[PDB]
C-alpha cells in the first residue's frame, strides 16, 4: 500500500514547499509530492528540532 | 541577569549531613557546569567539585571522594551538594559557581554558611577617657546581637568576633565626665 | 595536584598608590588562570581571565599578567574600596587550585596600643599598629577610620 | 596481542545532545575516533543532535 497520512510538522524560521525545473509540476516548478524541501528564511537556518510520536 | 541563589544558613550535630542548594536563574540550565567550593576561616578556598546537570555526570576533587555528592534537579533547575559525616573540619562557608563556559568562573553564589541551643550568660565589665566591658558568655548556636545603651553608644565600641570553646566580648570606651534569637533569650 | 602560590598573606600599600600581588604555579598552567576578589562578607567576585583579560565591568585599574608560571595582578591607583583579598586560581587541570588568598592592606602612621584589663579576667588591646601583636583571644579587622586593629583577650 | 587467542574489543561513541554539551565534555567542537588494527579500521564521527528523551 501506497496510502500516505500527513502530518504538520513544527518548523522555524525555515521557507517550505522548495521546487525546481527539474521536477515541473505542470507548467511551473516543482518537487516530490510526499517530500517538502526545507531551505532558509532571510539570512538564517535556525536549527531545526521536531518531533511526531 | 544570571543568578545562583543557594540555601539558608545551617547548623548540623557531628555525625549527621546536610544538603545545600544551588537554584540557577537566567541562562540555560543544562547549558553550564556548576561548581563547588569549601571556604573554611583559613584554608581559604578549595575545590569540591563539578556536575554537569543534563547528564547528572559528578567530577570531584580526590580529597572530597566519600563526603560530598552532587545531584540536580532537572524541571526546579538546582543543583543539590550532599555532605555526609559530619565534622568540625567542614565547617565553612559553601559556594556554588557557574563557569563563563567550560572552564574558568564567571558566576558565584551568595554562600551558604554551614556550622557544626543555650542562652548566653551576659556581664558587665567595670574598670581623660575610659573603658567599660560585656562578656556573653557560653551561647550556642550563633548569631548574638549586642548594643550599648540599645544603639546610643557607637564610636569607641569593640565588639569582638566569638571565640568557640561561643563566647564573645565587647567593650565600649567613653569619656570620665560622662539578645540571643535562637533561645528566645534578652 | 597542582599549587598555586601566593607567597604574600598582606600587601601594604597607599591610595593612589600601586600595588602587585604575585601568584606562581608550581608546573605549567600555560596562560589558563583566573583571578577573583572577595571582599569582607561577600562572595568572590571575577576580575581576570586568560591571566590577562579583564572580565566585564571590571575598572581599567586592574591588570593581570603572566611570564611562565609567574603570574601576577597589578592594581594601579588603588582605591579604599579595594580593600578586600585575592585569590587566584588555576583552571587549567583537574583538580582546581587557589592560591592561598593576599589580603591588601592600606598602611600608614604606626602607634602604641591601649590597654584596659578587667575582673574571668579580660583585657582589651585597643586601636594600634601594625597587627602584629585556658586562655582565649579574637582580633578585628583593620579599623576603617583611622586604619588600626583592636583585640580582646580572655583569661578565664 | 601477545596472546594466544583472539581478543574482542567492545568501544564507543558518545553524541551529545546539544554543541554546548560537546564542548563541555570534550572541549573541541568535532569529536572523532579511528580504532584500528593493522589490516583494519573504523572512524566514527560523532553527530551532536536530539534524540527522543530516554
Ligand atoms: C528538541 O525537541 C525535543 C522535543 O520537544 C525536546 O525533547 C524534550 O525534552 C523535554 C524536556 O525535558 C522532555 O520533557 C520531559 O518528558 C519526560 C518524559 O515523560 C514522557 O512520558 C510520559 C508517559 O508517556 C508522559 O506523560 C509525558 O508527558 C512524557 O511524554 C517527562 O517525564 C518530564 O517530566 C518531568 O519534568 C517535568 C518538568 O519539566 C515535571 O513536571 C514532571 O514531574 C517530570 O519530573 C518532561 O516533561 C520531552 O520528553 C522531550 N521530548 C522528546 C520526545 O524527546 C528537546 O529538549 C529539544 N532539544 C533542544 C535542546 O532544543
Ligand atoms: C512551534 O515551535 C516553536 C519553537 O519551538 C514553539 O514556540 C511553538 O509553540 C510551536 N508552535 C506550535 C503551534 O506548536
Ligand atoms: C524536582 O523539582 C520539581 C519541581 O519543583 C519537584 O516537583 C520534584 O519533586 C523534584 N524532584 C525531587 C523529588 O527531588
Amino acid at each position: 500500500t501506497l496510502e500516505f497520512i500527513n502530518e504538520g510538522f513544527n518548523w522555524t524560521g525555515v521557507t517550505q514547499n522548495g521546487g525546481s525545473s527539474a521536477c515541473k509540476r505542470g507548467p511551473d516548478s516543482g518537487f516530490f509530492s510526499r517530500l517538502n524541501w526545507l531551505y532558509k528564511s532571510g539570512s538564517t537556518y535556525p536549527v531545526q528540532n521536531v518531533t511526531m510520536p | 541577569q544570571v543568578q545562583l541563589q543557594q540555601s539558608g544558613t545551617e547548623l548540623k550535630k557531628p555525625g549527621a549531613s546536610v544538603k545545600i542548594s544551588c537554584k540557577a536563574t537566567g541562562y540555560t540550565f543544562s547549558s553550564y557546569w556548576i561548581e563547588w567550593i569549601k571556604q573554611r576561616p583559613g584554608h581559604g578556598l578549595e575545590w569540591i567539585g563539578e556536575i554537569l546537570p543534563e547528564i547528572g555526570m559528578t567530577n570531584y576533587n580526590e580529597n572530597f571522594k566519600g563526603k560530598a555528592t552532587f545531584t540536580a534537579n532537572t524541571s526546579s533547575n538546582t543543583v543539590y551538594m550532599q555532605l555526609s559525616s559530619l565534622t568540625s573540619e567542614d565547617s565553612a562557608v559553601y559556594y556554588c559557581a557557574r563557569p563563563y563556559d567550560y572552564s574558568w568562573f564567571a558566576y558565584w553564589g551568595q554562600g551558604t554558611l554551614v556550622t557544626v541551643t543555650t542562652a548566653p550568660s551576659v556581664y558587665p565589665l567595670a574598670p581623660s577617657s575610659v573603658t567599660l566591658g560585656c562578656l556573653v558568655k557560653g551561647y550556642f548556636p550563633e548569631p548574638v546581637t549586642l548594643t550599648w545603651n540599645s544603639g546610643s553608644l557607637s564610636s569607641g565600641v569593640h565588639t569582638f568576633p566569638a571565640v568557640l570553646q561561643y563566647t564573645l566580648s565587647s567593650s565600649v570606651t567613653v569619656t570620665s565626665s560622662t539578645a540571643h534569637p535562637a533561645s528566645s533569650t534578652k | 595536584d597542582i599549587v598555586m602560590t601566593q607567597s604574600q598573606k598582606f600587601m601594604s600599600t597607599s591610595v593612589g598608590d600601586r600595588v602587585s600581588v604575585t601568584c606562581k604555579a608550581s608546573q605549567n598552567v600555560d596562560t589558563n588562570v583566573a583571578w577573583y576578589q572577595e571582599k569582607p562578607g561577600q562572595s568572590p567576585k571575577t576580575l581576570i581571565y586568560s591571566a590577562s583579560n579583564r572580565y566585564s565591568g571590571v575598572p581599567d585599574r586592574f591588570t593581570g599578567s603572566a611570564s611562565g608560571t609567574d603570574f601576577t595582578l597589578t592594581i594601579t591607583n588603588v582605591q579604599s574600596e579595594d580593600l578586600a583579598e585575592y585569590f587566584c586560581q588555576q583552571y587549567n587541570s583537574y583538580p582546581y587550585t587557589f592560591g592561598g588568598g593576599t589580603k591588601l592592606e592600606i598602611k600608614r602612621a604606626d602607634a602604641a596600643p591601649t590597654v584596659s584589663i578587667f575582673p574571668s579576667v579580660v583585657c582589651f588591646l585597643n586601636n594600634f599598629y601594625p597587627k602584629d601583636i585556658g586562655v582565649l583571644n579574637s582580633w578585628t579587622d583593620q579599623d576603617s577610620k583611622d586604619s588600626t586593629y583592636s583585640m580582646s583577650s580572655t583569661l578565664t | 596481542n601477545n596472546d594466544n587467542s583472539d581478543k574482542l574489543y567492545i568501544w564507543g561513541v558518545h553524541h551529545p545532545s546539544t554543541d554546548k554539551e560537546q564542548t563541555n565534555l570534550y572541549v573541541q567542537a568535532s569529536g572523532k575516533v579511528t580504532v584500528s588494527t593493522k589490516r583494519s579500521q573504523q572512524t566514527i564521527i560523532p553527530n551532536v543532535g536530539s534524540r527522543p528523551w530516554v
